[PDB]
C-alpha cells in the first residue's frame, strides 16, 4: 500500500444495483438456511487433496522411528 | 541418523530389496522396469515391431496391458 | 539429528555463510565446485529466506555441489537444507 | 587401438511431430523429432516442397514433444522431455538459425527410468501450465507465466504423486480461461499383487482421472475419477471456451468415447470394418494417431486406424451438450506415427518405417454419396465401408527415409571403381532393395550431339532484367554456331556475332550490348545492328579473356594486361597503362561486380611463371603488383567467387587447392579427388554463387552455410559448361562432351547420397552375393502373414460362403471381389493369425532390378540364414542353402522344427532347382562355408555338416554354446559364435581330430545382433541396446586346447566401448573412397549411416581428445543430457572420440569459437582444417 504516489493522491479529501443485491441475499439467505438445516446434505466431496490426506516423506520417516 | 534416512529413503524407491526379498518381488520388478525401458528406447521398439509385424502402437498397447500382472498372480 | 530436507527443490538458490563458503554441502569438499544448489521453497520463506544451508547463519554467497558429487548424480535428490528435529 | 565416430547420413526415422509459428510470422514450420536428433522443416505452400531448415543433435532420447504459446504471443515455444531428469524449454531464433535455451529445471535422474518424468507430456491449451509425468506414480506441474519485457518465467513444480499407478496417456483440457484441467488414463495395480487366484488381475478397470490446478490457492487437485467400460488407448484434446464443449474422446479397441464432466452422458461409437476383410477375425481394431482442425466457424479430427484408414470425425452438439458423434471414411495412407494438419490445406504424414509423405487436401467440405456412420444408428453386428484410391488428397511431396536398414553390403557390384552400398531396408510390402551412391544426380534437360569441334558455350541474356537467355555460342575449331530458344532450337542469323573464327569470348557487356572476342579482336556489337571491332596488330592473338559487364581485360601474346571499361555512357574506355610481364597468361578472373560497388579490384593471375599474382584495378592503383604466390603445377583456370569471399586454384592433375580471397591467403584446403587438368566454371546453384570443377570426374564445390562440400556427379567426363536458362526449366547447365552437345541440370538439395529403389515383398532377413554373376540371393519372411496360395484359397472360401448366405442368389457380389485386388503397397497385407508366416526366396540383379528367379515356401515356414558355397567332395557348383523354421511361436517361444533347403543355382547363377531337405530339430539360424563344408548353428547346438545324396550328413558337433547361436563367423582357423545373451566364443577345428573345442569366450552378456571380423585375434560386435564393442585375445591365447567363472579357461579382453544410440545391424570393414584408408562403416534401425576410423599418430589423439574436453563443457546437450554419460549409457566409454560432438565446432558463435580455439593454442580456421582432414581422409 506504500508508494509517495498513492500518499500524494490520497490526501486531497473534504436501483439496478439495489436489485441486484435484493437478489443475492435472498440465495444467501436460502443457503445459509440450508446448511443451517444440515437436512438435505450428501456431502458431495468436491476435490480431494492428495497432499492434505497424506503422510508425507519426513512424517513417515518420523512414524518409522517410533515404531523402531 | 543420516544413515538410518539414507536406509528409509532407498526403501522408499520403487524396486529396492532387503533381506526379504522373494523371487517373485524381484523378477516381477525387472520384468516392470523393462517394459518401462521398451516404451522410453524408441530403437528397442522399432526392433520389437519389424519382429513380430505389427504397429509401434500396438506393441506400447500391449506392453502397458502386460504391465499390470507380469509373471502371473504370486503364491499361495 | 544431521538430515537432509529431501523435499522436492524450486527454482530458489542455496546460500552459504562466511564460515560455509567454500564447502560442498553433501561430502564437505572443498575442491571444485560444480552445481548450483536448490532448495525447497518451505527452506526459503519468511525468516528463513537467506541463511546457510549447513548450519543456518546469515549467508553471503552461492552454495555449489562438487564434481565429484555431480558425476554420481547426487544433486538429484531433493533440497539438501540440514533440518534439525 | 583410438578410434573416431563420424556420422555420413543421419537418421531419417520420426517419432515425434508437431507444427505451429515457430519463427514468429505467420507461415507454419514443423518440428520432427528422430531418436537424438531434432529438426526444423517448412513446407513451401506454393510448390508443395519440404525444405529443411536446421538440425541439432542432442545426445539424449527425446520422449515427448509439445508446442504452446502464451496469451497474446506470436510465436510458439517448444517443451521437451528426455531421459534426461529435466525438462527444457526451446525457442527458435530465424536470424541466427539457432535453438535457443529458455529454461532447464532439473527434477529427477537420468535414463528411461520407471518413476522418473519424462513419458508424457501435457499443455494447457492456453498456455498457462505444463505437466510432466512418468509411468508411474509420479507427476509434476509447472505453471507459465511472463513478465513485462514479454519474456517466460516458470515456477516450481507442484506434485501430484500416486502409489501403486500406471499411466497410459495424459493431456490437458481446453477450459473457457478457467482453472487447468489434465485429464489420464490410469490403472490401479495393489490389488492385483495381493490376490494369489489372479482374480484381482482381471476385474480391474481404467479410470479416467481429472486433475484440477487452482492458481488461486497454488496446488493440484483430483476433482473426478470415473471406471471406463474397456482399456483405452491415449486421448484427444476437444477444443472448449467459446468453440466447443469441453471433453475428452477415448479411443479403445472396437470404439471411440466421448466424455465430459457435469451432467453430460457418455456417447460411444463403434469404428467401422472394410467389407470382405481378409484379417483373421479375433483380432480388434484401435486407433493409432489422431488430428485436430480448428477453424473460426467449426472443427473436426482425422484419425488413423491400423490398416491405414483415416476417418473424418465431427461432433453434433447442443448449447452445451453432445447428441452424436459421426464418422466418416475419409482416406487410405500409410500407418503414421503422426499427422499434422496445416492451414493452407496441407497433411503431413510421417510413417512408422519408409518414405514419409505430404498431401494437398483437394475437396473441402464433403459433397459425397458414401455413408456417413454415427452413435445414433442402432446396430444389434458392425459398421461395413469400402476401402477405394485417393479422392481427397493429393500427393504432393515424398521424403525418402532409409528406416528401417536391416541388412548392408558394401561392393563394387557395377564396373565403376567406386563401392555402392546395397541396402536391404523396410517391413512389410513396402520393403525395398536401394542402391545408394556417393555423389549428385545429373537430370538430363537435353541432348543433341552435332559434328565438329565443340570448345565452349556461354548463356547470355539479351537484357539484365531478362530471365530468358538470349543465345548460347558452340565454338567449331574451323567456325562457331549460335543459336537462340525459340523453343524449336536451330540455325539463328540475327544474331549478330556471326563467328567465323572461333568464339573464346561471349560475354553481357552493357544492358543489351554484347563484347564478341575472338583470336583476331574483339567486336562490341549494340542493341541495334552496330558493331565496333578493335583486331589485333600484327600477329599477336588472344586466348584468355576476363569479362565482367563493366570492365573487360584481355591477353594478348606477352602477358599485356590491356583493361577496357565502359562508364554509364554505355561504351568503350581504354586504360591508358598496358603493364606487361615475363610470360602469357594461363588464367585469370575478375569477380562479379557487386550491384553495390562500381567495379571490381581483385584479379588473380596466373602465368606460365606458376603464380597467381593479385592486382588492382580501380582507377587509384590500378595494375600494379600487390601479392605473389608461386604454384605447385601448371594451372588452367581460376575464379574468384562466394558461397565472404574466395577462389579456387585448378592444377593440371586431379587436385585442387582454395585460398581465400583477401591480400594475403588465410585458408587452405587441398583435396585429392584424376590425372586430368581441371577446368573451372561459372555456375549458379541455389540462385547463388557456385564453381563446376571438370576432371576425369566432374565435382561440384560448394559451401553451404558454412558447409563445404566437394561433391562428384554421376557421369563421366566434360569439357566446358555454364548456367542455363529457358522457359523450358529457368536453372540449369550447359555441358559438352566428345562428339555431343549436351544439356545437363542438378536438383538435389545436399544430398550425400543418391538412391534407387527396387520393391520386395516381406521384410528382407539377409542376402548373399553370388561371386561369378554378381547376382543377390535375398529371403524375405514376414510373421502374421498369408503366402500367395493360402490367400487365394481364402479369398476363394470367403466367396463361396457368401454366395451361400441365404438370400435371393440373385445378385452377386461375389465376383466383383473375387476380380481385382487392391495393392498391398498401398492398403497393407492382411495381417491374419498369430503363428502364421509367409517366405520367399529371391534372385535378383544389383544392375537393373528385375527379379530372375522366385521360390515360394509353404505356409507357415520361415526363413532365417542363407548362404551361397561349393563342396570340395563336388566339383565346381555353386549351392544355396536357406535354413527355415517350422511352426515358430515367438511369446512363448516355442517351434515345431527346422528345415535345410539345398539348390544348385544353375544357369549362370540365375536359376535354382531343387535338390533335398533336410529336417533338423531347431531353428537353423545361421549357415557359414567352411573349408569345403559348411557349419550350421542348430539352435545351441553347432555342427559341421557335408553335401550328400540324399540330405545333409552331420560330420561333427559341439554341445557347450551356452543359449542360443545366432551368428556364425570364420577366418581360416578358428571360429566365432554369438550368443543370443552371451557375447562370444572362440572355437577350433581339430581337422584330423574331427573335433570342435571351445577355447575362449568373454566376460559380458552382450545381446549381439550382428559381428565383424578386424583381424586374426579381433572381433567388433553390435547389441540390441545400441552399443559397439571390439573384444581382442590376449597374446597369451593358446589355441591348441584338448572355467574359472563357470566358463571357459582362457577369457577375452574388452579393447572399446561406444554407446551410438541406435541399434546397429550391419559392421564391415571396407574403404570407401578411391585411394582413401579403410574404416569401419555400421548401420543402424533409424536409417542412419557412420563410420569409426583408427587415429595414427599421438598427437591427432591428443587434440581431438582435447577438442572433445573443451566443447564437452562450453557446448552442452541442448536438452539436458551429460555427453559422458550418454555415451557411458551401459558401459563406460573406451577408447573413442565423438566426431559428432567435435563438429559441433564449426556452428557455435564467433565468441565461444575464440575461447575454445585460443585453449587448444590455435584458431578457428586452423581447427576446422584440421577437423575436415581427418574427415576427408576416410569418407566424403
Ligand atoms: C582433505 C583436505 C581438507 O579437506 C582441507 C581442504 C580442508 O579441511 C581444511 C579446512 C580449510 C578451510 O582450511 C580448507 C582449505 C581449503 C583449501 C585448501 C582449498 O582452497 C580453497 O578453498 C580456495 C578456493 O575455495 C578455491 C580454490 C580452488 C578452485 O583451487 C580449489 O581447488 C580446486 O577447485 N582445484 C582442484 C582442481 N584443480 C585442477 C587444475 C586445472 C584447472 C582447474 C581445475 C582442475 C584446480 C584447483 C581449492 C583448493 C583447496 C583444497
Ligand atoms: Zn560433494
Ligand atoms: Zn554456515
Ligand atoms: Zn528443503
Amino acid at each position: 500500500n506504500f508508494d509517495e504516489e498513492n500518499a500524494y493522491f490520497e490526501d486531497e479529501e473534504e436501483d439496478p444495483l439495489e436489485a441486484f443485491m435484493a437478489e443475492v441475499e435472498d440465495q444467501a439467505a436460502r443457503d445459509m438456511k440450508r446448511l443451517e438445516e444440515k437436512d438435505k446434505e450428501r456431502k458431495n466431496v468436491k476435490g480431494i487433496r492428495d497432499d492434505i490426506e497424506e503422510e508425507d516423506d519426513q512424517e513417515a520417516y518420523f512414524r518409522y522411528m517410533a515404531e523402531n | 541418523t543420516i544413515h538410518s534416512q539414507l536406509e528409509h529413503l532407498q526403501s522408499k524407491y520403487i524396486g529396492t530389496g532387503h533381506a526379504d526379498t522373494t523371487k517373485w518381488e524381484w523378477l516381477v520388478n525387472q520384468h516392470r522396469d523393462s517394459y518401462c525401458s521398451y516404451m522410453g528406447h524408441f530403437d528397442l521398439l522399432n526392433y520389437f515391431a519389424i519382429a513380430e509385424n505389427e504397429s509401434k502402437a500396438r506393441v506400447r498397447f500391449n506392453l502397458m496391458e502386460k504391465m499390470l500382472q507380469p509373471c502371473g498372480p504370486p503364491a499361495d | 539429528d544431521l538430515i537432509f530436507c529431501r523435499k522436492q527443490a524450486g527454482v530458489a538458490i542455496g546460500r552459504l555463510c562466511e564460515k560455509c563458503d567454500g564447502k560442498c554441502v553433501i561430502c564437505d569438499s572443498y575442491v571444485r565446485p560444480c552445481t548450483l544448489v536448490r532448495i525447497c521453497d518451505e527452506c526459503n520463506y519468511g525468516s528463513y529466506q537467506g541463511r546457510c544451508v549447513i548450519c543456518g547463519g546469515p549467508g553471503v554467497s552461492d552454495a555449489y555441489y562438487c564434481k565429484e558429487c555431480t558425476i554420481q548424480e547426487k544433486d538429484r535428490d531433493g533440497c539438501p537444507k540440514i533440518v534439525n528435529l | 587401438m583410438f578410434l573416431y565416430n563420424l556420422t555420413l547420413q543421419r537418421a531419417t526415422g520420426i517419432s515425434f511431430a508437431i507444427h505451429g509459428n515457430f519463427s514468429g510470422t505467420k507461415q507454419q514450420e514443423i518440428v520432427v523429432s528422430r531418436g537424438k536428433i531434432l529438426e526444423l522443416l517448412r513446407p513451401d505452400p506454393n510448390t508443395g516442397k519440404v525444405h529443411t531448415l536446421l538440425t541439432v543433435e542432442v545426445f539424449g532420447v527425446i520422449r515427448s514433444l509439445m508446442a504452446f504459446r502464451l496469451t497474446g504471443g506470436t510465436k510458439d515455444y517448444i517443451v521437451v522431455g528426455s531421459d534426461s531428469g529435466r525438462i527444457v524449454i526451446l525457442e527458435y531464433q530465424p536470424s541466427k538459425n539457432m535453438f535457443e535455451k529458455i529454461h532447464q529445471e532439473t527434477f529427477g535422474k537420468s535414463g528411461c527410468r520407471r518413476i522418473v518424468p519424462g513419458q508424457f507430456l501435457a499443455v494447457d491449451p492456453k498456455g498457462r501450465a505444463v505437466m510432466i509425468s512418468a509411468i508411474e506414480k509420479q507427476k509434476l506441474v509447472y505453471i507459465l507465466n511472463r513478465d513485462a519485457a514479454a519474456r517466460l518465467t516458470i515456477s516450481s513444480p507442484l506434485e501430484a504423486h500416486k502409489a501403486n499407478t500406471l499411466v497410459y496417456h495424459v493431456v490437458g483440457v481446453d477450459v473457457g480461461f478457467e482453472n487447468p484441467m489434465f485429464a489420464c488414463l490410469e490403472m490401479d495395480y495393489e490389488e492385483a499383487d495381493n490376490d494369489p487366484t489372479g482374480e484381482a488381475a482381471a476385474n480391474t478397470q481404467q479410470t479416467l482421472t481429472f486433475y484440477e490446478l487452482d492458481l488461486g490457492l497454488n496446488h493440484v487437485v483430483r476433482k473426478y475419477s470415473e471406471p471406463l467400460e474397456e482399456h483405452g488407448n491415449f486421448l484427444i484434446t476437444v477444443p472448449g471456451g467459446s468453440d466447443g464443449p469441453s471433453g475428452v474422446l477415448i479411443c479403445s479397441e472396437n470404439y471411440i468415447t466421448y466424455k465430459n464432466f457435469g451432467d453430460q452422458p457418455d456417447i460411444r461409437c463403434p469404428i467401422p470394418r472394410r467389407r470382405n476383410d481378409l484379417d483373421d477375425p479375433e483380432r480388434g481394431m484401435i486407433f493409432v494417431c489422431s488430428a485436430t482442425h480448428k477453424t473460426k466457424s467449426m472443427f473436426f479430427f482425422l484419425a488413423q486406424t491400423e490398416q491405414g484408414d483415416i476417418f473424418k470425425i465431427t461432433l453434433e452438439t447442443d448449447e452445451d451438450m453432445v447428441t452424436e458423434i459421426r464418422l466418416k471414411y475419409f482416406d487410405t495412407v500409410p500407418v503414421a506415427a503422426a499427422m499434422c494438419v496445416l492451414k493452407t490445406g496441407f497433411l503431413f504424414v510421417a510413417s512408422e518405417f519408409g518414405n514419409h509423405y505430404l498431401y494437398q487436401i483437394a475437396h473441402l467440405g464433403d459433397d459425397d454419396e458414401e455413408p456417413e456412420f454415427s452413435s445414433a444408428m442402432p446396430l444389434e453386428d458392425t459398421f461395413f465401408f469400402q476401402p477405394r484410391p485417393l479422392k481427397n488428397l493429393v500427393l504432393v511431396d515424398e521424403l525418402d527415409s532409409l528406416s528401417p536398414i536391416l541388412f548392408c553390403q558394401i561392393a563394387d557390384l557395377a564396373n565403376e571403381d567406386t563401392p555402392q552400398l546395397y541396402v536391404a531396408c523396410g517391413r512389410g510390402p513396402r520393403s525395398s532393395l536401394r542402391v545408394l551412391r556417393h555423389g549428385l544426380e545429373v537430370s538430363e534437360m537435353a541432348v543433341s550431339e552435332l559434328p565438329g569441334n565443340p570448345n565452349a558455350v556461354w548463356t547470355v541474356r539479351r537484357h539484365i532484367e531478362d530471365e530468358f537467355d538470349a543465345y548460347i555460342i558452340v565454338s567449331f575449331v574451323n567456325a562457331t554456331l549460335v543459336l537462340s530458344i525459340g523453343e524449336t532450337v536451330e540455325e539463328v542469323t540475327d544474331s549478330g556475332f556471326l563467328g567465323t573464327t572461333p568464339t573464346l569470348s561471349c560475354s553481357l557487356l552493357g544492358d543489351d550490348a554484347l563484347v564478341q572476342v575472338y583470336p583476331d579482336g574483339i567486336r562490341h556489337i549494340r542493341a541495334d545492328k552496330r558493331v565496333n571491332e578493335w583486331k589485333t596488330p600484327g600477329k599477336k592473338t588472344i586466348v584468355k579473356c576476363a569479362v565482367n559487364q563493366r570492365q573487360v581485360v584481355i591477353a594478348l601474346t606477352g602477358g599485356e594486361l590491356v583493361y577496357f571499361e565502359m562508364d554509364p555512357s554505355g561504351q568503350l574506355n581504354e586504360y591508358t597503362e598496358r603493364k606487361e610481364m615475363s610470360a602469357d597468361v594461363v588464367c585469370m578472373s575478375l569477380a562479379n561486380v557487386p550491384p553495390g560497388e562500381q567495379r571490381s579490384r581483385f584479379l588473380a593471375v596466373g602465368l606460365v611463371d606458376n603464380t597467381v599474382r593479385i592486382i588492382s584495378l580501380d582507377p587509384s592503383d590500378c595494375l600494379q603488383p600487390l601479392s605473389m604466390q608461386a604454384l605447385p603445377a601448371q594451372p588452367e583456370s581460376l575464379c574468384i567467387v562466394e558461397m565472404f569471399l574466395y577462389l579456387n586454384i585448378g592444377l593440371q592433375n586431379g587436385v585442387l587447392l582454395r585460398t581465400v580471397l583477401d591480400p594475403v591467403t588465410g585458408d587452405l584446403s587441398d583435396t585429392r579427388t584424376g590425372s586430368r587438368p581441371v577446368k573451372l566454371f561459372r555456375v549458379r546453384m541455389q540462385g547463388q554463387e557456385a564453381v563446376l570443377a571438370m576432371s576425369s570426374r566432374s565435382w561440384l564445390s560448394y559451401s553451404y552455410q558454412s558447409r563445404f562440400h566437394l561433391t562428384p556427379l554421376s557421369y563421366e567426363t566434360l569439357e566446358f559448361a555454364s548456367g542455363f536458362a529457358s522457359e523450358q526449366c529457368p536453372e540449369g547447365i550447359v555441358a559438352i562432351s566428345t562428339n555431343t552437345l549436351r544439356i545437363l541440370a542438378l536438383e538435389k538439395l545436399g544430398a550425400v547420397f543418391n538412391q534407387v529403389a527396387f520393391p520386395l515383398q516381406y521384410t528382407p532377413r539377409k542376402f548373399v552375393i553370388h561371386p561369378e554373376s554378381n547376382n543377390l540371393i535375398i529371403i524375405e519372411t514376414d510373421h502374421n502373414a498369408y503366402t500367395e496360395a493360402t490367400k487365394a484359397q481364402r479369398k476363394q472360401q470367403m466367396a463361396e460362403e457368401m454366395v451361400e448366405a441365404a438370400g435371393e442368389l440373385a445378385a452377386e457380389m461375389a465376383a466383383a471381389f473375387l476380380n481385382e485386388n487392391l495393392p498391398e503397397s498401398i492398403f497393407g497385407a492382411p495381417k491374419a493369425g498369430n503363428g502364421q508366416w509367409a517366405s520367399v526366396i529371391r534372385v535378383m540383379n544389383p544392375i537393373q532390378g528385375n527379379t530372375l528367379d522366385l521360390v515360394q515356401l509353404e505356409q507357415n515356414e520361415a526363413a532365417f540364414s542363407v548362404a551361397v558355397c561349393r563342396f570340395s567332395n563336388t566339383g565346381e557348383d555353386w549351392y544355396v542353402l536357406v535354413g527355415v523354421a517350422k511352426d515358430l511361436i515367438l511369446n512363448p517361444r516355442s517351434v515345431a522344427g527346422g528345415f535345410v533347403y539345398t539348390y544348385k543355382l544353375v544357369n549362370n547363377g540365375e536359376k535354382l532347382e531343387f535338390l533335398h531337405k533336410t529336417p533338423v530339430e531347431e531353428v537353423p539360424a545361421a549357415i557359414a562355408p567352411f573349408q569345403g563344408r559348411v557349419l550350421i548353428g542348430v539352435g545351441k547346438l553347432l555342427r559341421v555338416y557335408d553335401l550328400g545324396k540324399k540330405k545333409l550328413l552331420r560330420k561333427c558337433e559341439n554341445k557347450h554354446i551356452a543359449n542360443y547361436i545366432s551368428g556364425i563367423q570364420t577366418i581360416g582357423h578358428r571360429v566365432i559364435v554369438s550368443d543370443v545373451q552371451e557375447s562370444f566364443i572362440w572355437v577350433r577345428y581339430k581337422r584330423n581330430e574331427n573335433q570342435l573345442i571351445i577355447f575362449a569366450d568373454d566376460t559380458y552378456p552382450r545381446w549381439v545382433t550382428t559381428a565383424s571380423l578386424l583381424d586374426y585375434d579381433t572381433v567388433a560386435g553390435a547389441d540390441k541396446f545400441g552399443n559397439i564393442c571390439v573384444v581382442r585375445l590376449p597374446p597369451n591365447t593358446n589355441d591348441e586346447v584338448d572355467g574359472l567363472l563357470n566358463g571357459a579357461s582362457q577369457k577375452a579382453e574388452v579393447i572399446m566401448n561406444y554407446h551410438v544410440g541406435e541399434t546397429v545391424l550391419s559392421l564391415q570393414k571396407t574403404t570407401l573412397i578411391p585411394g582413401g584408408s579403410e574404416s569401419l562403416v555400421y548401420t543402424t534401425l533409424s536409417g542412419g549411416i557412420g563410420i569409426l576410423v583408427p587415429f595414427t599418430s599421438h598427437e591427432d589423439h591428443d587434440f581431438f581428445q582435447h577438442v572433445e574436453m573443451h566443447l564437452r563443457s562450453e557446448h552442452p546437450p541442448l536438452c539436458g543430457r551429460d555427453h559422458l554419460s550418454f555415451r557411458s549409457y551401459y558401459f563406460p566409454v573406451k577408447n573413442v572420440i565423438d566426431g559428432d560432438l567435435c563438429e559441433q565446432f564449426n556452428s557455435m558463435e564467433p565468441n565461444k569459437q575464440k575461447n575454445v580455439s585460443e585453449e587448444l593454442d590455435r584458431t578457428p580456421p586452423e581447427v576446422s582444417k584440421k577437423l575436415e582432414d581427418i574427415r576427408t581422409r576416410y569418407a566424403f
